[PDB]
């Protein structure tokens, strides 16, 4: 849920 | 901004002042609706999101036209076409004389045309009351104030904080139904139809329970036969007094048989068998309809 | 009665206007389809986290695809674009949306509240306030009324296949929402009850079963390889009893077309 999209 | 000159304050609505304004370049007279962005600091209000996006797609003679939207950093303006006054103000003015039946028939006809367009384009109004219907001197009447409008391509849930005022609230809403349907808009027009005729509000309730009881005393307390499922609805109680339906000749005496028929279908208890705006337009009541011209600002 | 036909007609007309440029990603210097897949899959869980409607999720993806059709975006700002689209979609569909702070919080405070609100401003301007876009979800709703013996398992499986198509842009950006909904409905009806795309809908939509065949082949493949997909949020979503665990259903080996 709570996360920073690391692409 | 700089191209508009404010004429006079015309109203108050949805946390924002409304001004009558004039375009200084073209001379166009408009209604300016201002939204102050910084008092909830949550960006653009959801009511403004729905109002703009939905009303953009609704171009019809009987719907107040959204002319322009001006979106700056700290403010948000909505530019509407201007109409002189509301039906509520008009009703009050004609309290002694009364609105002549041909004009009543014309208004109801146009209202149904605008509403049929609304529903055919997947939008529910949900706030139909005399104050939100605008008129001009040429005999036109248009739907306005789409601050409670919703798209129903998927079902619209009922919210206790977003509902039309009591006097024009549908029975299913009071009884605590879960979803909205198009029938809620037709019911409102029914109450407005009757109010135009009798010069008095049809169901003027003090509370939710008093609103229901006033409807029951006129149209009769609904059972499973009349409306399958009432007894199972949330806010229904078995201790509801059992009133009898009154004959419409005593409710709306100035109406003939055609008018009585249509109003009856517009106030049908079961939402599924309540008449649609399209089907109402086809009613024999409108076979001789004209476009009378009102007298305003008495 | 007829206002349902007028609605289906209007949605069919509007779905053509709200369609993004099919090959926009090839002209996107810094973002790929895989990154888009990661974005929408993340959005599947934020909608699940905040218990938001499925329509809100569908709308946000539509907004994202249209925004990315007109604007070149770097990797580090892709999540910000998706967040604003989710907030805007929440404002449109939900009875009340989550607060902006929730969206700032859900991004692990990658962006600030002011970045989110001004991205909202930008998205609104780029999309020109055209937020009432038709979705696969909306067309499925219209189709379901033509299933008089209503089956909750069929409806749930159709929603599942519909949501899965949101993930991969490579084959599904070239199909209209109504067409995707058509394939998803038939495939679900065929898996659960072993019957086919009915005449009433052929009459309604004008779509023959063979007209849906190209989309149907793609979707059946997505169905089959769904266990092996890199994104699994939707599958986990539809294992729960709310959706009758339709994601756990074994898709048919062939479709016989």
């Amino acid at each position: 849920a709570r996360k920073r999209l690391e692409l | 901004m700089e191209n508009f000159q404010k004429v006079e304050k015309i109203g108050e609505g949805t946390y924002g002042v409304v001004y009558k304004a004039r375009n200084k370049l073209t001379g166009e007279v408009v209604a300016l609706k201002k939204i102050r962005l910084d008092t909830e600091t949550e960006g653009v209000p959801s009511t403004a999101i729905r109002e703009i996006s939905l009303l953009k797609e609704l171009n019809h003679p009987n719907i107040v036209k959204l002319l322009d939207v001006i979106h700056t950093e700290n403010k948000l303006y909505l530019v509407f076409e201007f109409l002189h006054q509301d039906l509520k103000k008009f009703m009050d003015a004609s309290a002694l004389t009364g609105i002549p039946l041909p004009l009543i028939k014309s208004y109801l006809f146009q209202l149904l045309q605008g509403l049929a367009f609304c529903h055919s384009h997947r939008v529910l109004h949900r706030d139909l009351k005399p104050q939100n219907l605008l008129i001009n001197t040429e005999g036109a009447i248009k739907l306005a104030d789409f601050g409670l409008a919703r798209a129903f391509g998927v079902p619209v849930r009922t919210y206790t904080h977003e509902v039309v005022t009591l006097w024009y609230r549908a029975p299913e809403i009071l009884l605590g139904c879960k979803y909205y349907s198009t029938a809620v808009d037709i019911w409102s027009l029914g109450c407005i139809f009757a109010e135009m005729v009798t010069r008095r509000a049809l169901f003027p309730g003090d509370s939710e329970i008093d609103q229901l009881f006033r409807i029951f005393r006129t149209l009769g307390t609904p059972d499973e036969v009349v409306w399958p499922g009432v007894t199972s609805m949330p806010d229904y109680k078995p201790s509801f007094p059992k009133w009898a339906r009154q004959d419409f000749s005593k409710v709306v005496p100035p109406l003939d048989e055609d008018g009585r028929s249509l109003l009856s279908q517009m106030l049908h208890y079961d939402p599924n068998k309540r008449i649609s705006a399209k089907a109402a337009l086809a009613h024999p009541f409108f076979q001789d309809v004209t476009k009378p011209v009102p007298h305003l600002r008495l | 009665p007829d206002y349902h036909e007028d609605i289906h007609t209007y949605l069919r007309e509007m779905e053509v206007k709200c369609k993004p440029k099919v090959g926009y990603m090839k002209k996107q210097p810094d973002i790929t389809n895989s990154m888009r897949a990661i974005l929408v899959d993340w959005l599947v869980e934020v909608g699940e986290e905040y218990k938001l409607q499925n329509e809100t999720l569908h709308l946000a993806v539509n907004y994202i695809d249209r925004f990315l059709s007109s604007m070149s975006v770097l990797r580090g700002k892709l999540q910000l674009v998706g967040t604003a689209a989710m907030l805007l979609a929440s404002k449109f569909e939900e009875i009340y949306p989550p607060e902006v702070a929730e969206f700032v919080y859900i991004t692990d405070d990658t962006y600030t509240k002011k970045q989110v609100l001004r991205m909202e401003h930008l998205v609104l301007k780029v999309l020109t306030f055209d937020l009432a876009a038709p979705t696969v979800n909306q067309f499925l709703t219209q189709y379901f009324l033509h299933q008089q013996p209503a089956n909750c398992k069929v409806e749930s499986l159709a929603m599942f296949l519909g949501e899965l198509s949101l993930i991969d842009a490579d084959p599904y950006l070239k199909y209209l929402p109504s067409v995707i909904a058509g394939a998803a409905f038939h495939l679900a009806l065929y898996t659960v009850t072993g019957q086919s795309w009915p005449e009433s809908l052929i009459r309604k939509t004008g779509y023959t079963l063979e007209s849906l065949k190209p989309c149907l082949m793609d979707l059946h493949q997505t169905y089959l390889k769904a266990p092996q997909h890199a994104q699994q949020s939707i599958r986990e979503k539809y294992k729960n009893s709310k959706y009758h665990g339709v994601s756990l259903l074994n898709p048919p080996e062939t479709l016989n077309l």
